[PDB]
């Protein structure tokens, strides 16, 4: 399997590693009809969603997004720091694949 | 150097509970981001207030001993029938003043260790009451001190303090080693 | 000079949210509950 | 996807959103047959609720609503400001769509 | 919907509200068959518990009943101040229906 | 319908109460095929598991061993002390029933 | 049952026990297809896996390799020092199979 972040990130197609290294600045989350997601956004301008799940998700991705979703929410409330971030680049906004956090 | 320090202070467990821990002079929560506070470490080190251990320029100074705070607690504290000393645990928000300031150190002999933006609550191992100048010596725990975590953390090193030392622009300490080497932008 | 101070300033305010990001990581997560996520998404989804 | 919560809001009748910059003053739960729900209220007096799930919910809002439920309970918790509130309005008490907060 | 726990509890027969005020005194959870539930006790001698799932409990009450006793949980470990109970008392301990908590 | 564990612990063959009043030293989880399990230690020497699900369990349960091992990894994470365990000792290590905490 | 890591590790094929002594270095979760998994890493370099559920799990391990994935990222985020790992070693990270802490 990867070892890293960078090494999982590069076997998917439309996906680049943002290097963050900042704690959220905002949370959003939706529960309202075809838009039940999370958007974060950082102090530098950059906003990312954790996208709905949908058609091109595999079933085992379905319960990885509620993990991811609740990971993103404590690490916004104790301002942990990300490092960085592995997303799709075709979405608008950019949608998490993966996220890594150190220290 | 053991892992507890030691400060005299006026304000009492279920407050210091309320605010979040020991807090320095105009900031009532520890989280609290909107009172936005000086922070210096020299003009801390260098000012006193009347009825408190030095706790202004958001820093609150502690000793290394029972001794010492105690001490400082009679001095300063004496009018008061009950205050306490606050035993507390070593964590890196935590500076040693003469270690950071060096020779510009006000007040070497006195040995202050202190802690940047107030104490937390939960590092606050537990405290003696004081009454009448005297140590009821029967320590009463802190519920919520968090000893796991607490358990093995260290002082912050003096080189995590050289770019806080906070002396002014014009001070030679700018231009002089150690401090040189870690000077903010605009000083020197 | 300003810059010096302002310096200063924004450092120690750097220095000090950090320290508060280690003690919310402690007591927050006392109030973290785990979700199972299987029975969550076994309706769809 | 939208990129903000006012975006987000916007896409939906009946809905406002609130400025509300505050921590939660209290947190019901309810547990009772049919007022499976929780309601939060703030020193204002504003009062808003999660509503109990039912036919004006489609499917991918049920586990939304759970999620919603679960971040309500540890924003109160841990005394986090809400910034804002997507709602709609024509519920009393208004009925939460989104919530984000800002550090 | 019911703005308050006074109203909610009002809607029920056979509860009462009890004013708390106070952090639990002693949380116990059974994993035993047939007695898979939570009892909790305050400092005033009042017992109370969540009710094992059975026939008395709609199929919405089910995902409810676990929150309520993942709520306690937190409730108990970090000493939160627990402010009125809603409880049906033809029940031995009387049942909670539903819990608020202030500040 | 219990009002304290030791009435609880009562209903069942094969029980027996200990008294701890100490918090866990250790907790080991497994995710081992057929070991899926948490074992965990006491300063004392007492060593207690919460058993992988078999035959022996109906089917209410499953949610409650589920939500005990919960109970364990958070109490051992916030070092809280554990008052009374039931058990039945009938299992190697003791087989957990219920837990009481107090204060 | 076992009564400790080191008994229950050496029940399997392909397992070892690595000492760390130490807390979770990075924290790393995936979301992406087929590589929904999470990895840690520690100071002296050693990296491991909670790895993807597939064919050779059982469905009793199914819960666990989700409640295994909760431990890691709640003693990342609280600075846990883990004490030992029982690992599968035909994988590459090697794979965790238990983790046991005490202090
Ligand atoms: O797995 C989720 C991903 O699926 C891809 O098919 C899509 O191009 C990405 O934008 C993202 O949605
Ligand atoms: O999806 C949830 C929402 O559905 C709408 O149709 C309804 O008018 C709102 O009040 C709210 O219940
Ligand atoms: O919904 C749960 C409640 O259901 C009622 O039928 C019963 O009288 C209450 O005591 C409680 O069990
Ligand atoms: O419910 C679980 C319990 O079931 C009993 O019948 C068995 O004798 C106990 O050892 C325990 O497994
Ligand atoms: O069930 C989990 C384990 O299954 C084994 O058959 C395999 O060799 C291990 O590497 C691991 O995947």
């Amino acid at each position: 399997a990867p070892q890293t972040i960078t090494e999982l990130c590069s076997e998917y197609r439309n996906t680049q590693i943002y290097t963050i290294n900042d704690k959220i600045l905002s949370y959003t989350e939706s529960m309202a009809g075809k838009r039940e997601m999370v958007i974060i956004t950082f102090k530098s301008g950059e906003t990312f969603q954790v996208e709905v799940p949908g058609s091109q998700h595999i079933d085992s991705q379905k319960k990885a997004i509620e993990r991811m979703k609740d990971t993103l929410r404590i690490t916004y409330l104790t301002e942990t720091k990300i490092d960085k971030l592995c997303v799709w680049n075709n979405k608008t906004p950019n949608s998490i694949a993966a996220i890594s956090m150190k220290n | 150097n053991g892992d507890r320090l030691y400060r005299a202070d006026s304000r009492p467990p279920d407050e210091i509970k309320r605010s979040g821990g020991l807090m320095p002079r105009g900031h009532n929560e520890y989280f609290d981001r909107g009172t936005q506070m000086n922070i210096n470490l020299y003009d801390h080190a260098r000012g006193t207030q009347t009825g408190f251990v030095r706790y202004d320029d958001g820093y609150v100074s502690t000793s290394l001993s029972l001794r010492s705070a105690h001490l400082a607690g009679q001095s300063i504290l004496s009018g008061y029938s009950t205050y306490y000393i606050y035993v507390i645990a070593t964590a890196p928000n935590m500076f040693n003043v003469n270690d950071v300031l060096g020779v510009y150190s006000p007040h070497p002999y006195e040995q202050e260790v202190s802690a940047l933006g107030g104490i937390p609550y939960s590092q606050i191992y537990g405290w003696y009451r004081v009454n009448f100048g005297v140590i009821d010596e029967r320590l009463h725990r802190n519920r919520e001190y968090r000893d796991r975590y607490y358990r093995n953390l260290n002082i912050a090193p003096a080189e995590d303090g050289y770019r806080l030392a906070g002396f002014p622009p014009d001070h030679q300490a700018w231009r002089e080693e150690p401090w040189i080497h870690h000077a903010p932008q605009g000083c020197g | 000079g300003d810059t010096c101070n302002e310096e200063t300033q924004n450092l120690s305010t750097i220095y000090l949210r950090e320290y508060q990001s280690k003690v919310k990581r402690q007591i927050f997560s006392d109030y973290q509950s785990e979700v199972d996520i299987y029975n969550r998404i076994r309706d769809e989804l």
